[PDB]
């Protein structure tokens, strides 16, 4: 589910911030630009089997 | 019977959404 | 030809309660098996 | 001659045939004891067999690396393509309005489901991770993966699940009026009920027999492109393959022809037995194995033709593999079952032409056991080999079957045998009503001229 | 108080019997045999059966539904590469078997369950096995039984209707 | 009447109905226990040899 | 007996329209002509040999539909002597006669001098291979000896059942044609498998494939049984077959058309998935051929409109028990034959949709046209629906 | 068959395709193949697709490579009846071929053979769960927990 759609739990970096941290409204928005900012692949190659399995 | 049919649904119903319940319990 | 229940009050209740089966039994595999995670 | 013989009313009908069930347990013949306790022994074999294939793992068989499909899978295709002419006199006679079904069509369905059972089981035992078999199935799972549905397996599964379902839908439907015979003459009080809820109060009426007519002469033309598109997805799990004795376009109708070739030899087997030691000669004819011999015959031709298919296949073609293919077939090292395929297969069924040959009874059980024992070299002749010498020469070996193999497939037989003599202990064999038709239609012939 | 059955002997005395039954005009009756005569159903089952028409819907939306499931699970929901295969409509061979091996299952599910449900048949308890004489019905016997539910009905005068044609008995079936 | 008594009708389109009931309801049993949060151990405070306190 | 004439009149029609059209071909580019007289020679073929083939399966299985078209296809199994003095075109077409008649290259490759002989030109290796058994001498003695033994089937069977009329018969001249046929169908299927070979599938002889031929077989099938339903709609008024024949070998007759449509696509089905599934390049050509350049839409055209609509619609009863739909099922089904005929042939040497030429039409209909102008004088010198016969109760049921 | 090819240098200086072409010409009669093919694939373009090249002039035998991918992978060692049977357990395997003429002063040829990661691959159609499956990187993916 992350792997076919990272918009939805991505976050502006501060990874290891606390758990104070809510994810906006504009999830969607803001999940599409750090998606690809981040460089977050095209799911056709996250849900890939040699992705995780091994 | 068709009343015999809810009543069997209903308690097929209940049980089923108690076991649903259940695998959260 | 015309089935031997055709004419018969249980036609209604009955073929009302195989929908009604079909709509309480799928529809708990749906949610099980698609909104329980 | 006459698919009946004369002397018989519905009355001896159902004496005859239905006394046969619901004798008293107690008084149940001694050659009943001898070959249920023959099955029991094999079926134990068939047990231990099966517990060291899940314990130790499909290793014990013979299978290497480049044979992955060794004699599991020929039996699989064996037992699988036994039910075919089972299916034929079930479904097809049904279509095409043969008169010689009449008799028959109760025990081919019966040795139908029972080597469906008997195949069944093959794609199951042949995993070595056998407990995730519902893995190819679409199942909803946590996972969201699906089964491929583009390989042949993948269609097999489909196919003899959906080929075991219509067989037993066909089974039940044509067994319901006998059920409701059974249910009137058992003597018993609770045996009454048994069989009463078998034929669930069948009534035989017009109005139910419309229904009755209908729905069978359309299940039949349901199931007869069914077993033929189930034995051809059988075939496909070959000739969708890349090996070169494997990818060849006759295999759909050479495996369909093979399948009923076989199935009749099976049914020959098995019911030459049946007409004699249970006293069914007046239903089934000699006339009826007359005619059952002729269609082994077609069937046979057809499997011939087959083979020289394969032999024109491998020398019209420029390619080296092919080529190869009848080379190792034909002075290879496995080449034994080839020639026994020839002499087997091809030789053995040029007596069928003639009808003495075809009336004369131990000749025809012996052609017929010589069929399915060929038959069975035809399946060793197109996986086996094929898979021992392929492309790259390194990745040649030879196959050897284990004991486990070969006690795996006794232990299938007895699986069959006990299931059907439970089958002709409870039930019977011979279809009660639909001879009572037949004895009217032919009485009816009689009047008509 | 359900009917009245008749008992025939032959097929051919039960076939000429029901010919003459009904002329008379007793419509809404049903005759009993241990085969199909195929003149009684004729006769007096005339008409269409019901169950062709399931098994052309639902094969139809087998074949359909193992169609949609293939291409659902393998180029829709999880889109996977394997072989070079393709992830279109153009991949319609290797689909092919998996739509009909469902639309047959789909279909002789319908077949067997429309017969066996447009005939009333999971019915254990029916009247006319009040008769002492049904226990021949499916062993050798011919009745001919006309029903309640016959707008001409009444007993005295069913069961001489079912007297001047000649049988062995007629008899009364309680309901 | 002949063999079974009157509600024989009854008992058997309810034993029909009861078989496809406990189908469908042995296949709920099967995926409730797949996914129940006792099997995968969801929402269970597994005990620690210290309890630590995050 | 006069729709008859009627019907072999329209058939003389379209073989003048064929002969007209086909000699104009030649006029054009006589290449063009030859190959288009192999289509057309194939897809006339389709009826005599289907026609033979299925009376000898009716004298195998004695059925109702068998006894009421046992003469029409005794008639059309008898003219197969002059299919094969039509065959004789193509014979001088891959012989010593090309460099005469215009030909650029002879009509196959293995006619071919410099694509077989060693150390050639082309020495192409795979036609060099199979040089024993494609060769013009080695070919033209293959389908002599075909059309020997087809002659010596129908003619001998045609000859028997002519004697049927006058006595002998209820267990005499039965037996003997079932013993004939019995082996003549084995004999029959192996031929012309054969023949479908060395006439369709030499043609490239890069490719082969071991269902043709039995596809061939579901086509020859296929076509003869809806020309069978064809013309037994033009003579339900012969009085005969009013008098002997009902709606029940008519709706048998359909049956056997659903049948074979199934059959057929079966086949095809097989020979696709098998051939697309395993994916190796010697048997990949044939239909990377067959979807490019325009041939896909004819493929799908084949796939909606001589399978999926003849399926569906002879899935009832009225249009098999009734006779006047069956027509034009038939009709419709004949027509698709000859467009899968064009999907299976043509594309060998038009490569493209748009480059078939106009005597691709004559030609199939021209010898379409000769051989029902044949069939139906055959089946006038007789009579039809042979009265006297040990078969005969089968259509009084 | 064609699987191990052998050039020589003065010719293969004079012209690189030379090999291809004396092979293809024994086969086909044309100097280069027209593999024509109905699956489509992948395109792969602006992907890193991984791709090995094994140079049969510089392998020799070591077997090196063969112990390296064992170590590398947990590759489990079965006894001699397991290779009696066939059942040797090795990803990469050293093809030696000995063809020459004479036979008895041949021509010995060592190829590796590790699995060719096939694009079109044969292994991905058969395998019912759809376990050896293709990803974006165009590599064969076996996964052993679908088996
Ligand atoms: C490429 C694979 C496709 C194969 C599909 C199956 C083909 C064979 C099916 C036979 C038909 C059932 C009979 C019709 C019937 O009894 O109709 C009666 C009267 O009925 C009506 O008026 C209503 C018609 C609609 C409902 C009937 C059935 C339609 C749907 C059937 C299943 C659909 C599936 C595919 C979802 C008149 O017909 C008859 O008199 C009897 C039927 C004769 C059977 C023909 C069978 C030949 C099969 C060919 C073999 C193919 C092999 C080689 C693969
Ligand atoms: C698995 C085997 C292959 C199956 C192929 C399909 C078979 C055809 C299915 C439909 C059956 C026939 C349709 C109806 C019909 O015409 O049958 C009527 C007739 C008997 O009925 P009467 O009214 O005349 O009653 C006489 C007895 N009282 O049936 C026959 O006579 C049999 C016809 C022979 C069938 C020929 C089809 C087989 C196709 C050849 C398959 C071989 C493969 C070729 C390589
Ligand atoms: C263009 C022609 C079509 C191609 C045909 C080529 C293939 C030929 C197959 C057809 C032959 C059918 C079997 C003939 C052999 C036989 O003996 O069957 C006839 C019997 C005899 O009937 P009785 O009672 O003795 O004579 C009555 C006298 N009044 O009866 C039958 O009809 C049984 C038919 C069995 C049909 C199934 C077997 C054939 C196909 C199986 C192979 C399929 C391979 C893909
Ligand atoms: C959303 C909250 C995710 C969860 C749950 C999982 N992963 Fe993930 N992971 C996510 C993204 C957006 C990325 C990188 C995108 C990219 O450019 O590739 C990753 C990274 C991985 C990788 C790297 C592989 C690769 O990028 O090619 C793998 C193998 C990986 N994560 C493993 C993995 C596993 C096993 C997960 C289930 C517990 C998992 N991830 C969950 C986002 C999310
Ligand atoms: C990480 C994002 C993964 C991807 C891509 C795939 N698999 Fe997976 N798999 C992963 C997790 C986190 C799970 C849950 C473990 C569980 O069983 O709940 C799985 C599960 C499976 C399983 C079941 C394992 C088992 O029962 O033995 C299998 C067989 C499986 N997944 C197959 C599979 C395939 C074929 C994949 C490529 C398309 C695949 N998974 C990708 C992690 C991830
Ligand atoms: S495969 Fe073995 S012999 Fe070849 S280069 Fe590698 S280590 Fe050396
Ligand atoms: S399918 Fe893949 S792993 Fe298997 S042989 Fe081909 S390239 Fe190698």
């Amino acid at each position: 589910n992350c792997h076919r759609n990272p918009e939805l739990y991505v976050r502006p970096r501060e990874e290891v911030y606390n758990m104070d941290y809510v994810p906006p409204s504009n999830q969607l928005e803001i999940g599409r630009q750090l998606v690809a900012e981040y460089g977050i692949m095209p799911p056709d190659q996250l849900t890939n089997c040699y992705v995780c399995h091994r | 019977l068709s009343r015999l049919m809810i009543a069997g649904l209903m308690v097929f119903l209940v049980l089923s959404l108690v076991v649903l319940l259940a695998g959260r319990l | 030809m015309q089935p031997e229940w055709s004419g018969d009050p249980e036609v209604k209740p009955v073929f009302l309660a195989v929908t009604l089966t079909g709509m309480v039994a799928f529809l708990l595999m749906v949610w099980l098996f698609a909104f329980y995670w | 001659e006459a698919y009946l013989l004369p002397g018989e009313t519905y009355t001896s009908i159902s004496a005859k045939i239905g006394d046969v069930p619901l004798t008293p347990p107690l008084k149940t013949p001694k050659g009943w004891l001898a070959g249920f306790s023959v099955a029991f022994f094999m079926l134990m074999i068939f047990f231990v067999s099966v517990t060291w294939l899940f314990i130790r793992g499909v290793g014990i068989w013979g299978i290497n690396i480049p044979v992955g499909w060794g004699m599991d899978i020929i039996n699989f295709v064996w037992w699988i393509g036994i039910g075919h002419a089972g299916t034929l006199i079930s479904a097809i006679l049904l279509l095409l309005n043969q008169g010689w079904r009449n008799s028959i069509n109760r025990f081919a369905e019966a040795m139908t489901l029972f080597a469906v059972a008997c195949a069944g089981l093959y794609p199951i035992l042949h995993l070595g991770r056998p407990w995730l078999f519902y893995w190819l199935i679409p199942y909803p799972n946590t996972h969201g993966m699906w089964p491929q549905f583009r390989s042949a397996l993948a269609w097999d599964v489909f196919a003899i699940s959906t080929y075991a379902t219509v067989s037993l839908v066909f089974w039940l439907v044509g067994l319901i009026p006998d059920f409701a015979t059974l249910r009137d003459r058992a003597k018993n009080i609770w045996v009454k009920r048994l069989y009463g809820i078998a034929a669930l109060g069948w009534r035989g009426s017009a109005r139910h027999w419309h229904r009755y007519e209908m729905a069978s002469i359309l299940l039949a033309g349901l199931s007869t492109p069914l077993v033929v598109s189930v034995h051809s997805i059988i075939s496909l799990d070959f000739a969708i393959s890349q090996v070169p004795g494997w990818q060849v376009t006759v295999f759909p109708p050479y495996f369909v022809a093979g399948a009923v070739f076989a199935g009749f030899a099976m049914v020959l087997l098995l019911m030459i037995p049946v007409r004699t030691f249970y006293g069914f000669e007046n239903y089934i004819t000699l006339h009826h194995l007359d005619v059952m011999a002729k269609v082994m015959l077609t069937t046979g031709m057809i499997v011939v033709y087959g083979y020289f298919m394969e032999v024109f296949a491998s020398l019209y073609s420029g390619n080296e593999f092919e080529e190869y293919l009848l080379y190792n077939r034909l002075f290879g090292p496995s080449s034994w079952a080839y020639w026994g395929l020839l002499f087997c297969n091809a030789v053995a069924i040029q007596p069928l032409w003639f009808k003495k040959v075809r009336q004369n009874i131990p000749a025809l059980l012996i052609i017929s056991l010589i069929v399915s024992v060929g038959m069975w070299l035809e399946r060793y002749v197109i996986i086996v080999i094929s898979l021992e010498r392929d492309f790259l020469p390194s990745s040649w070996d030879i196959y050897i079957p284990t004991i486990w193999d070969w006690s795996l497939y006794i232990g299938t037989f007895g699986l069959f045998f006990t299931l059907l003599f439970l089958f002709i202990r409870v039930l019977p064999m011979i279809n009660i009503f639909e001879m009572r038709l037949f004895l009217y239609q032919e009485t009816e012939k009689a009047k008509q001229r | 108080v359900y009917g009245v059955m008749a008992e025939f002997p032959t097929p051919e005395a039960l076939i000429e019997a029901t010919r003459k039954a009904k002329a008379a005009g007793y419509t809404k009756m049903d005759a009993f045999s241990p085969f199909p005569i195929e003149e009684v159903i004729e006769e007096i089952a005339h008409g269409d059966t019901g169950v062709p028409r399931l098994v052309l819907l639902f094969g139809l939306i087998g074949a359909a539904s193992g169609f949609i499931l293939q291409y659902i699970g393998n180029l829709v929901d999880y889109p996977l590469n394997v072989g070079g295969r393709p992830l279109d409509i153009t991949n319609w061979p290797a689909m092919i078997p998996i739509t009909f091996e469902s639309g047959i299952l789909l279909a002789s599910f319908a077949a067997a369950i429309g017969m066996i449900v447009l005939n009333g048949l999971p019915s254990p308890y029916h009247p006319v096995f009040n008769v002492p004489r049904f226990q021949y019905a499916s062993q050798d016997a011919f009745f001919l039984c006309i029903e309640a539910t016959d707008p001409l009905f009444d007993r005295s005068r069913t069961s001489q209707f079912l007297r001047s044609l000649n049988p062995m008995q007629v008899s009364e079936v309680a309901y | 009447a002949q063999i079974f008594p009157r509600n024989a009708n009854l008992l058997s389109r309810l034993s029909i109905f009861a078989l496809v009931l406990l189908v469908v309801e042995g296949i709920l049993i099967l995926g409730v226990y797949f996914r129940s949060n006792y099997f995968r151990q969801v929402n269970v405070a597994i005990e620690q040899p210290v309890a630590f306190s995050h | 007996i006069p729709q008859l004439g009627q019907v072999q009149m329209l058939g003389l029609a379209a073989a003048v329209i064929g002969i007209g059209v086909l000699a104009a071909g030649y006029f054009l580019s006589p290449t063009s002509f030859f190959e288009s007289y192999i289509y057309g020679y194939y897809v006339a073929m389709t009826i005599p040999l289907g026609c033979l083939g299925f009376l000898m399966v009716q004298h195998l299985t004695g059925g109702a539909w068998g006894v009421t078209v046992r003469r029409m296809l005794e008639a059309g199994a008898a003219t197969l002597p002059i299919m094969g003095l039509l065959f004789i075109p193509i014979a001088l077409g891959y012989f010593d006669t090309y460099k005469a008649l215009g030909l650029e290259h002879p009509l196959y490759e293995w006619a071919n001098p410099e694509v077989v002989t060693p150390g050639g030109a082309e020495f192409d290796p795979i036609i060099a291979h199979k040089v024993p058994w494609l060769s013009p001498l080695w070919v033209t003695a293959r389908i002599a000896i075909f059309f020997i033994i087809w002659s010596a089937l129908a003619l001998t069977l045609r000859a028997w059942s002519r004697q049927q009329d006058a006595g002998g018969d209820a267990k005499k001249l039965a037996t003997r044609m079932r013993r004939l046929s019995g082996i003549g169908v084995a004999l029959f299927v192996i031929t012309v498998t054969f023949f479908s070979f060395d006439v369709a599938m030499s043609l490239d002889p890069h490719w082969f494939s071991t269902i043709y031929g039995a596809h061939y077989m579901a086509n020859a099938g296929l076509m003869t049984l809806a020309f069978l339903a064809l013309m037994m709609s033009r003579v339900r008024d012969a009085a005969l077959f009013r008098e002997y024949v009902s709606v029940k070998p008519i709706h048998d007759i359909g049956k056997l058309i659903f049948a074979f449509t199934v059959l057929w696509t079966y086949m095809s089905y097989g020979q696709l998935v098998i051939i697309w599934s395993g994916d190796v390049a010697e048997f990949t050509p044939w239909y990377v051929h067959r979807t490019q350049h325009g041939w896909v839409f004819v493929a799908l055209a084949l796939m909606l409109f001589a399978f999926a609509l003849p399926f569906f619609v002879l899935l009832f009863r009225g249009t098999k028990r009734n006779l006047n739909t069956l027509a034009t099922i038939a009709g419709w089904i004949v027509v698709m034959r000859f467009v899968d005929m064009a999907w299976i042939i043509l594309p060998e040497f038009r490569e493209h949709l748009w480059d078939i030429a106009i005597t691709d039409v004559a030609a199939p209909i021209g010898l379409i046209g000769l051989v029902i102008a044949l069939f139906a004088a055959n089946v006038q010198q007789a009579p039809l629906l042979p009265l006297r016969d040990p078969n005969m109760e089968q259509l009084q049921n | 068959r064609d699987i191990y090819r052998v050039g020589e240098f003065k010719k293969f200086k004079e012209d690189p395709k030379y090999i291809a072409k004396e092979v293809y010409q024994e086969e086909y009669g044309r100097e280069t193949p027209n593999y024509q093919s109905l699956q489509p694939g992948d395109d792969y373009t602006g992907r890193n697709a991984w791709g090995m090249t094994i140079n049969l002039n510089a392998c020799i035998g070591c077997n090196a490579c063969v112990v390296a991918c064992q170590a590398e992978n947990n590759i489990a060692v079965v006894g001699k009846d397991q290779v009696s049977r066939g059942r040797e357990m090795h990803w990469i395997r050293i093809d030696r071929y000995f063809a020459g003429e004479d036979l008895d002063n041949p021509s010995i040829y060592m190829m590796p053979v590790n699995c060719m990661q096939c694009e079109k691959a044969p292994c991905e159609v058969v395998c019912p769960v759809a376990a050896t499956v293709h990803d974006y990187e165009g590599l064969n993916n076996m996964v052993y927990n679908r088996c």
